[PDB]
């Protein structure tokens, strides 16, 4: 889901 | 604060293109996604397609794949919506939106959700030529000279393109002034008409005038309305 | 592709009324991604909820959003008068997403009949070969309304346009206008022109006219 990919971004750099 | 500045509006003829513009400023730009949201006069909202700008990661609604594409210049912080072929169908307030944050502050966890949004950019697509209206007034009835309320107006006929705005006496009155919502007419060119009621009493001592103004056209009329 | 289903399109409450919508998604809407916005005439949208029912700081808690798969529902608890506008739920469960029409929610107030008027066209006007007769339906409510054109008695139907106005903030009513538009001939083979109104405040129909050039 493209409206997930910011979550993701967010979590890989958190 | 995230706040989004939108390009100004637009008049495109049909089969042409159009790009709106959309700097957002007050957080960052890169990790969060930023859509553009359409809506039509009177009509609900279109959700036509996004891009988060770190990767130029789009992501567009097939209804559109093929007219629209959508840009992001991460040195500005600004998010671009370009639309070819351009059809009166297309005709719109265009919205960009971008997605909220978790609790507070503004660095937390995106929410998908669109909590900001642009101020909008209206794009008008039509073949009509730029033209300010004729403005006709509507005199009040003599069937109401005394006892009751009197009723008077302007007509704001074939202008193009949207918008235009009404006062009443420089602005002084205000108090039950009704400006309807423009109608498209088949000829491509807009119409509304400006009403207000005021007491019968009136008619013979205070003089009614409506200021109409269409900046398309740099146009600006003063009409004054009497029996 | 996700169809969302808002019903009623409009509903008619009292102030500090609870108020209670409903969004229907064809399919799940995937991790209940649903979200509600508010927008009034002239602004744009307004995130109320998002995540099915979380609410984002700065939002008032008189609103609540709960429900899951393919049932939602957004609560108003009390509705304050800025409470009064349109509602959108949005499902953004996969790449592409999707809004549901809306719900409109107005104030109900007491019936309010229409004042009638009607404004023959302008001698300024009639020049340029065009004859706009407007009629106009001042500060009613309910929003239903009924106005038929008759020339010379003879029902007219397809030549005319009307528009109606938001519901005032003030008072709660509505103003529509209709605008009978005939060429200059045309407009000249006729005597009477008259504009009849029908509403719920009405015990008769209205009927408002003059005689051309009279």
């Amino acid at each position: 889901n493209w409206f997930c990919i910011t979550r993701w971004l967010w979590k890989k750099k958190k | 604060q995230v706040q989004l500045v939108q390009s100004g509006a637009e008049v495109k003829r049909p089969g042409s293109s159009v790009t709106v513009s959309c700097k957002a400023s007050g957080g960052s730009f890169s990790t969060y996604a930023l859509s553009w949201v359409r809506q039509a006069p009177g009509r609900g909202l279109e959700w036509m397609g996004g891009v988060i700008p770190l990767l130029t990661i789009t992501n567009y609604a097939p209804r559109f794949q093929g007219r629209i594409t959508i840009t992001a210049d991460r040195s500005t912080s600004t998010a671009y919506l370009e639309l070819n072929s351009l059809r009166p169908e297309d005709t719109a307030v265009y919205y960009c939106a971008r997605e909220g944050t978790t609790g507070w502050g503004w660095l937390g966890k995106p929410i998908g959700a669109f909590a900001h949004w642009g101020q909008g950019t209206l794009v008008t697509v039509s073949s009509a030529s730029t033209k300010g209206p004729s403005v006709f007034p509507l005199a009040p009835s003599s069937k109401s000279t005394s006892g009751g309320t009197a009723a008077l107006g302007c007509l704001v006929k074939d202008y193009f393109p949207e918008p235009v705005t009404v006062s009443w006496n420089s602005g002084a009155l205000t108090s039950g002034v009704h400006t309807f919502p423009a109608v498209l007419q088949s000829s491509g060119l807009y119409s509304l008409s400006s009403v207000v009621t005021v007491p019968s009493s009136s008619l013979g001592t205070q003089t009614y005038i409506c200021n109409v103004n269409h900046k398309p056209s740099n146009t600006k009329v003063d009409k004054k309305v009497e029996p | 592709e996700i169809v969302l289903t808002q019903s009623p399109g409009t509903q008619s409450l009292s102030p500090g009324e609870r108020a209670t919508l409903s969004c229907r998604a064809s399919q799940s809407v995937g991790n209940n991604k649903l979200a509600w916005y508010q927008q009034r005439p002239g602004q744009a949208p307004r995130l109320l909820i998002y995540g099915a029912s979380s609410r984002p700081s700065g939002v008032a808690d008189r609103f609540s959003g709960s429900g899951s798969g393919t049932d939602f529902t957004l609560t108003i608890s009390r509705l304050e008068p800025e409470d009064f506008a349109v509602y959108y739920c949005q499902q953004y469960g996969q790449s592409l997403s999707t809004f549901g029409q809306g719900t409109k929610v107005e104030v109900k107030r007491t019936v309010a009949a229409p004042s009638v008027f009607i404004f023959p066209p302008s001698d300024e006007q009639l020049k340029s070969g065009t004859a706009s007769v407007v009629c106009l339906l001042n500060n009613f409510y309910p929003r239903e309304a009924k106005v038929q054109w008759k020339v010379d008695n003879a029902l007219q139907s397809g030549n005319s346009q009307e528009s109606v106005t938001e519901q005032d903030s003030k008072d709660s009513t509505y103003s529509l206008s209709s605008t009978l538009t005939l060429s200059k001939a045309d407009y000249e083979k006729h005597k009477v022109y008259a504009c009849e109104v029908t509403h719920q405040g009405l015990s008769s129909p209205v009927t408002k006219s003059f005689n051309r050039g009279e």
